[PDB]
DNA sequence: TTTTTTTTT
């Protein structure tokens, strides 16, 4: 025993030089300093450096990982006790740990009984959850007949402590006196247990999947929901049972978390933040990024730009008196089949971070904003909020799913009440949808808002409509088919040709079409974007007064002089629309302010997408 | 590492109410505010204090901050040390004088400790919640204690813990127990019983001596005249729209409500409470113990911006403007809300009623700032609902029969034009709303009521 | 002894007779078990893959090499053929990726063993399906729809998606359809 | 430096701020400067093993003249005949190990050549190698008295090593 | 089990 005693004596006296060593090599020492002063308890480790400095130690820590990690968390608390900053926390200070296994690398299937009492590293979904419960540590009590305090510690199979007491809550002193709780000075702490089973894309063919179960205490609990993809760093332990003191041998196995990861954005360093720098001081950066955007698509330049903006976004505004004006941007595109609406959605859909695609083929307006199951259940426009919804075959929903949509589409909110629920929502994002004429195809012969199909209450509420044709001319023909032919022919210049898929510039530039002009790397647009999204613009004069005259010339103008036909309704929202293109293209310039220099530009897309000539079938 | 010395904390205290003071309006000297409510307590104008804490902290005392920090962080321990200092108050206060008689319990502590006549025997026989007959609640306002119902955690736990929220549900008002007194038959003692949480077990056998060495076998009888009662409410309350993370759904908590701090509140009203967070008697249930309620809908006063407007009159051309003052023109559209808002007399002449309150239909183009009006008139009026035409059911408008699983039982919920009652219900996008669920209202904006027959339910709201 | 059959499989066991712990269950401790029952290539393999390559009327033989117990139908076999191989598969530097599956649809009177070439493709396609959800099952592989006047989603993105009550979801797989009907 | 105008730049527009190695190298101290590098090996758990084999034992000292608790110590010395392929070429082998090897022992090891006339015929040189001096290295090169060599080829008429 | 109600497909 006494052996056991200077063997624990001199793993923990090993651990504690390590952490605080004079000169640390690793750092340690100031990530607890950063951890003391930021408040937290637990502290991550990389097992693949203590692998260097002590891999007995670190080899021991899978095998008998137990008694290693014990002794572990007691230097940590040790190396605590030394510095100037003062023990907070009521409860102990923790170890997480990160790094290389090997062998410890399992899934659900592959966790078997040959693994138990060691350390191990698991991949999964979760597939149920525990709402988190308290759980008593230590119970204070006061003696009022002596003026004593007592107290009581408590222990559980589920914790990483062996030792087990009678856990039963004390009520009476020695001498028989009653006691007195101290719910001030008893001690609690957060608990939470979940499932996790097997990937999809491992899980052999026919069979059910399996699935393991985990237990997560203090700072872990409240981390994840149902359909996380997850890793998981704990100890797998079993569980005894009992019955009237007759057992089953078939015992019951767990996993005791130590750390999470989440396997389902941003990153930078300052050379990046130089070359975004220098290309804002360019001359024209927002034709360079509307240039970039998707460059193996010919052609939509307006409605690239049209994008542009709306992965920007304008700038909300909440008054003195609590009212709100909008901030989001919506477009629609219609148009003939094959011009690539639904690629360009799935462009999108992955440049956005928090962005949703249905379809209105199959989806509800209940599914589409919220649905009572008695509880009340979220659908996509309450899940996309602030972010964006991807809608496609926008034509095929039907007019009772569509009238659910206007309350979300202006105020941002989804309101119900139904049986027993009263509720709000939030719902503020961004509505890009796509949609095929009435007819199936664009009749020349019948006016654009004939062909359209939609009453004027919903094509009000969208900042831009696009109408997108396929008219037969050969010099388009021809430039269409031969970008196309160019993009198929392209192979990657350090590929072999029998080989199949199973900076900031671009440098091969054939698959783009555009001959000379340069183009930016689509990583060095998403940390753009992410960089120039945060900038707040204001307005200014010059733009007030632009923006009025612009606006009453809009509504003005006459169409009967020019054979142009009108694409859009022009209402008060237009006008707000013209303040939310002229704040985001001020963004992408990374402008303190809104000038003409913006103005005019917003005016140009929106009095490109107001008009249109008469098709040459009627011309 | 804890501290007992009650006696100390008790001085502490009491030089809080000695010296707590507010300069009088004219100048003319101090009010003591609190020893003021102290003497309405000993002279029975009054049953509860409520101590706002950081009046404690901003004091100009000794050791303040500590005494603060103190209550906050083992607030169920300090209330006992501040009954206790008052008690003191109110004998010092009092002397040789007897507070009056008002209710039976007060009749047979009166009536009794002179009969036990004809401080140590007082303190020992009697338990404290029976000699000590008041209430005391305590109050934050400082942002250090304001948290969503998704935060209080287990570090909160015995603390003083602030929150604002929505109340969805509400029970009426039942007796609870707070301390048992029995007798025995054959000797004639009483045994006085505290009770705490929600469970009690009562004794059986008598415990006095000379009973017990007797082996006289008397009973114990449980009596309600000597037994002490309080007014008890149950509620859940929810998270606020804006308290709730990004695309996510609102949470609740059960919230126990005692005494003076009952029918404060009915459901549809939005609130800001002060509470202690504490476990039922490894794994605990919790709940939170209500300090303080404040109906954010409701808060002889009147504001000195209020008293020129009175003094002034010719108000009506001001008051047309001021609705929605971000909305250009409309001004007999305003005009005619703000007659909406106000409304006409109720009449039941010979039986007869009429309806008093007016109803206003807009219409319009497109882009003309109809629901920016309908959000300010819902922010204006004290009690109103808003409602949309796709998001609501008929049942949804007047009221629903709900199927309990757990017990089998059938009961009513009431609509939106039930908690609005009183009040302005607001429905918006009027003409997408289905013909059968629109014919429901019918009833409601000429008769003013909802009538029902179904299952085993048959009312008249 | 565990983890050594699967459901479907045909086994004979020795076993100890038991019954489960005035009534009990019974149940067989087993002692032994006995079973009554790609990617990959030689040499010789690619060198007879090699050799068919090499021929000049390698198309026209597999062409005709294609369901030989149904008469005519040349260009329908040769269609079938270049449904089975289907082209190349591509994703280009801005990440839009451009599909190598091929779709074939048959039309016309009932009969003439159309449900028999599907069979057929059900065989010798190296991951497959016929019927009459179904559309998910078949990563890399070929689906036979029979009755087909019983999606467009399914066929243009390889994805469909859903918004009811409750639930949304999206369900992604590549693969390729032969479609036959007896007529949107 | 740019990262300095970088960091400003971003809290000009309001952007939130939160978005050597030289291998092995020797050092050379001069004068009154040398006080400091002692009290520093007096004090440092740098220098004082808390783990391993040489857990709590101090740093070796070594010398050419005694001092108060050196103790005096002598390499360990042996020797080896190699014959080979029948001709003239007889090998005769001397080794000295388990120890530093100070830079006095080579001057004496010569002198113990030349005394015992090995070099006579000259023709037939005598070779002599030091080993693991790349521990060390940077000793030699404060001053043009010293030199690094590996390898040396002893004469009487002379002492040869390669450019290194 | 059978019966009655309100949301969803
Ligand atoms: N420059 C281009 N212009 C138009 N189409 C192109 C171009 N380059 C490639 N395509 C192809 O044309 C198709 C684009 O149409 P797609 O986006 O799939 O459906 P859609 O445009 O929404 N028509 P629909 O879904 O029937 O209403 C894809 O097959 C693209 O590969
Ligand atoms: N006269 C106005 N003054 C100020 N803002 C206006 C005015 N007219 C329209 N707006 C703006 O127009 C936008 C749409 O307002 P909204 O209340 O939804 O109109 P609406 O009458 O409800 N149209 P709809 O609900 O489709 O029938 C808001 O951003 C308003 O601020
Ligand atoms: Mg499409
Ligand atoms: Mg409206
Ligand atoms: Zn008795």
């Amino acid at each position: 025993d006494r052996a056991e005693d200077a063997r624990k004596q001199e793993i923990t006296e090993q651990y504690l030089n390590f952490l605080d060593n004079q000169a640390d090599t690793f750092h340690y020492r100031q990530k607890i300093v950063k951890m003391m002063n930021d408040g937290e308890s637990r502290l991550v480790m990389n097992l693949d450096e203590i692998r260097e400095i002590l891999p007995e130690r670190a080899e021991g820590l899978l095998t008998q990982s137990v008694l290693e990690m014990n002794c572990l968390q007691s230097a940590l608390q040790m190396a605590i006790n030394r510095s100037d900053v003062q023990a907070v926390v009521k409860t102990g200070f923790h170890v997480g740990f990160e790094g290389t296994f090997g062998e410890r690398h399992v899934n659900p299937r592959t966790l078997k009984s040959s693994y138990l009492g060691n350390l191990v590293c698991c991949e999964g979904i979760v597939t149920k959850c525990s709402t988190v419960r308290q759980k008593l540590l230590t119970s204070v009590h006061y003696c009022p007949a002596t003026n004593k305090v007592l107290e009581k510690k408590f222990a559980d199979f589920t914790m990483l402590d062996t030792a087990v007491t009678n856990n039963n809550y004390p009520t009476e002193d020695e001498n028989k006196n009653p006691l007195e709780t101290e719910f001030g000075h008893s001690v609690y702490k957060d608990h939470q247990t979940f499932t996790i089973q097997e990937l999809p894309e491992s899980a052999p063919a026919g069979q059910l999947p399996r699935a393991v179960d985990c237990v997560a205490d203090l700072d872990l609990a409240d981390r994840v929901k149902p359909g996380d993809r997850v890793r998981i760093i704990g100890v797998f332990r079993v569980l005894p049972n009992k019955q009237n003191g007759v057992s089953s041998g078939s015992f019951r196995s767990i996993i005791i978390i130590n750390h999470i990861q989440m396997l389902s954005i941003p990153n930078f360093e300052p050379q990046d933040v130089k070359d975004v720098r220098k290309i804002s001081k360019s001359r024209n950066p927002f034709e360079l990024l509307a240039r970039s955007l998707a460059p193996s698509i010919c052609g939509h330049e307006e409605t690239k730009k049209a994008l542009l903006c709306l992965l920007l976004g304008g700038m909300e505004k909440i008054l003195n008196n609590g009212s709100r004006l909008r901030g989001d941007i919506n477009v629609l595109l219609i148009g003939d089949p094959s011009v690539a609406k639904s690629q360009l959605l799935r462009y999108v859909l992955r440049m956005a971070p928090r962005a949703i695609t249905t379809t209105g083929r199959g989806s509800s307006g209940v599914g589409l904003t919220a649905a009572v199951t008695r509880r009340l259940e979220a659908g996509a426009m309450v899940l996309a909020d602030r972010g964006v919804v991807c809608i496609d075959e926008f034509d095929k929903m039907s007019d009772i799913d569509r009238t659910a949509i206007h309350e979300v589409m202006e105020q941002g909110r989804v309101t119900i009440s139904k049986a027993g629920i009263h509720a709000k929502l939030n719902a503020r994002c961004s509505v890009l949808a796509a949609a095929n004429p009435v007819y199936g195809r664009y009749n020349p012969f019948k006016s654009p808002m004939e062909n359209i199909g939609m009453q004027d209450s919903l094509l009000s509420r969208f900042d831009l409509i696009f109408v997108l044709l396929d008219e037969h001319d050969a010099d388009k023909d021809a430039n269409v088919a031969e970008h196309v032919l160019k993009l198929h022919t392209y192979r990657t210049q350090g590929e072999a040709d029998g080989t199949v898929l199973p900076s900031i510039y671009e440098e091969n530039t054939q698959w783009a079409g555009i001959q000379d002009t340069k183009i930016l790397t689509m990583d060095f647009m998403r940390k753009y974007i992410h960089l120039a999204r945060s900038v707040q613009p204001k307005l200014t004069d010059e733009a007030t007064e632009y923006i009025s005259e612009v606006y009453a010339d809009i509504r003005s103008f006459d169409i009967t002089k020019t054979d142009q036909e009108r694409t859009m309704p022009v209402t008060a929202r237009q006008l707000e629309t013209l303040i939310r293109l002229s704040t985001a293209i001020a963004k992408a310039r990374f402008s303190k302010k809104v000038e003409r220099e913006d103005t005019e530009k917003a005016y140009n897309l929106l009095h490109f997408a107001c008009f249109k000539e008469k098709p040459k079938a009627r011309q | 590492t804890y501290n007992t010395d009650w006696a100390a904390e008790k001085t502490k205290i009491r030089s809080f109410f000695d010296e707590y003071y507010v300069d009088n309006e004219d100048g003319s000297g101090k009010a003591f505010p609190y020893r003021d409510q102290v003497f309405e307590i000993a002279r029975r104008d009054k049953q509860a204090i409520v101590v706002n804490v950081d009046h404690i902290k901003e004091s100009d005392i000794p050791d303040a901050l500590e005494l603060s920090e103190a209550i906050t962080s083992n607030t169920k321990r300090y209330e006992v040390l501040f009954k206790d200092t008052i008690s003191d108050m109110i004998q010092d206060y009092l002397g040789d004088k007897q507070a009056p008689v008002i209710d039976a319990l007060d009749a047979y502590m009166f009536q009794r400790l002179h009969m036990d006549r004809n401080l140590q025997d007082k303190r020992k026989k009697y338990p404290p919640q029976l000699l000590q007959r008041f209430e005391v609640y305590f109050t934050t306002d400082d942002a250090a204690h304001e948290t969503c119902v998704r935060n209080i955690k287990a570090t909160e736990i015995g603390h003083l813990v602030s929150m604002k929220g929505v109340v969805i549900r509400a029970t009426e008002v039942k007796p609870c127990v707070e301390v048992m007194t029995y007798t025995c038959d054959t000797c004639a003692a009483e045994v006085y019983q505290p009770v705490k949480g929600m469970q009690f077990t009562p004794p059986v056998n008598c415990p006095n001596k000379e009973c017990v060495e007797a082996k006289a076998n008397g009973r114990l009888h449980m009596q309600l005249r000597g037994s002490k009662f309080v007014k008890f409410q149950e509620l859940k309350i929810q998270e606020l729209s804006e308290q709730v993370p990004v695309g996510s759904i609102p949470r609740t908590m059960t919230v126990h409500v005692y005494g003076e701090m009952t029918r404060k509140c009915n459901t549809g009203n939005v609130v800001h409470v002060s509470g202690v967070f504490l476990p039922i008697m490894l794994v605990a249930d919790t709940y939170l113990e209500a300090h303080y309620i404040n109906n954010l809908d409701d808060n002889g006063v009147q504001s000195a911006e209020l008293e020129v407007l009175r003094r002034k009159g010719d108000n009506y051309e001001t008051l047309a403007a001021s609705i929605a003052p971000e909305i250009f023109g409309h001004v007999d559209v305003k005009k005619c809300l703000l007659m909406a808002l106000v409304g006409g007399n109720d009449n039941s002449s010979n039986g007869m009623k009429i309806r008093g309150c007016i109803n206003v239909l807009m219409m319009g183009d497109p882009g003309v700032a109809k629901s920016q009006l309908l959000g300010y008139v819902n922010r204006l009026a004290p009690r109103s609902q808003y409602t949309t035409g796709r998001g609501s059911s008929g049942v949804g408008l007047t009221a629903a029969v709900m199927k309990d699983p757990v017990t089998g039982e059938m009961s009513l919920e009431g609509g939106a034009l039930v908690l609005a009652d009183g009040g302005i219900c607001c429905i918006d996008e009027f003409d997408k709303m289905m013909d059968h669920d629109r014919t429901a209202i019918h009833e409601v904006m000429e008769q003013q009521t909802i009538s029902i027959a179904k299952a085993g339910i048959m009312t008249t709201l | 002894l565990t983890d050594k059959v699967v459901p479907g499989n045909r086994v004979t066991i020795v076993g100890v007779y038991s019954i489960k712990k005035g009534i009990r269950t019974p149940y067989l401790r087993v002692l032994g078990i006995h079973m009554e029952t790609f990617t990959t290539f030689t040499p010789e393999e690619e060198r007879m893959f090699k050799t068919l390559a090499q021929r000049k009327d390698a198309y026209e033989l597999i062409a005709k090499s294609i369901a030989p117990s149904i008469y005519g139908s040349a260009d329908i076999k040769k269609s079938i053929a270049c449904l089975l191989f289907g082209g190349a598969r591509k994703k280009l530097p801005d990440g839009i990726t451009r599909r190598g599956d091929i779709n074939v649809l048959l039309l016309g009177d009932p009969g003439t063993a159309k449900s028999q070439l599907l069979k057929f493709v059900e065989q010798v396609s190296p991951i497959g399906v016929y019927t009459s959800g179904a559309m998910v099952l078949a990563d890399g592989g070929v689906v036979c729809i029979d009755e087909f006047d019983k999606i467009h989603e399914a066929m243009e993105q390889q994805t469909i998606s859903i918004a009811k009550a409750g639930i949304t979801t999206t369900l992604n797989s590549r693969c390729s359809v032969l479609a036959a009907a007896n007529s949107m | 430096s740019p990262m300095k105008l970088a960091n400003q730049w971003l809290n000009e527009i309001g952007v939130s701020p939160r978005t050597d190695r030289a291998g092995f190298q020797c050092l050379v101290v001069h004068g009154s400067k040398i006080h400091a590098l002692f009290n520093a090996l007096m004090d440092s758990d740098v220098v004082h093993e808390k783990t391993g084999p040489y857990t709590k034992i101090p740093p070796t000292l070594i010398a050419t003249s005694p001092f108060l608790y050196g103790q005096l110590l002598s390499l360990t010395k042996s020797s080896n005949i190699f014959a080979k392929a029948g001709t003239k070429c007889t090998e005769y082998e001397l080794k000295l190990e388990n120890g530093p090897v100070l830079p006095h022992c080579a001057k004496m090891m010569t002198q113990f050549i030349r005394s015992t006339n090995m070099c006579s015929t000259e023709e037939k040189p005598v070779t002599m190698q030091v080993m693991d001096r790349h521990t060390s290295q940077g000793m030699s090169d404060w001053t043009e008295t010293a030199t690094n060599w590996n390898t040396v080829t002893i004469a009487e008429n002379c002492v040869k090593w390669t450019k290194n």
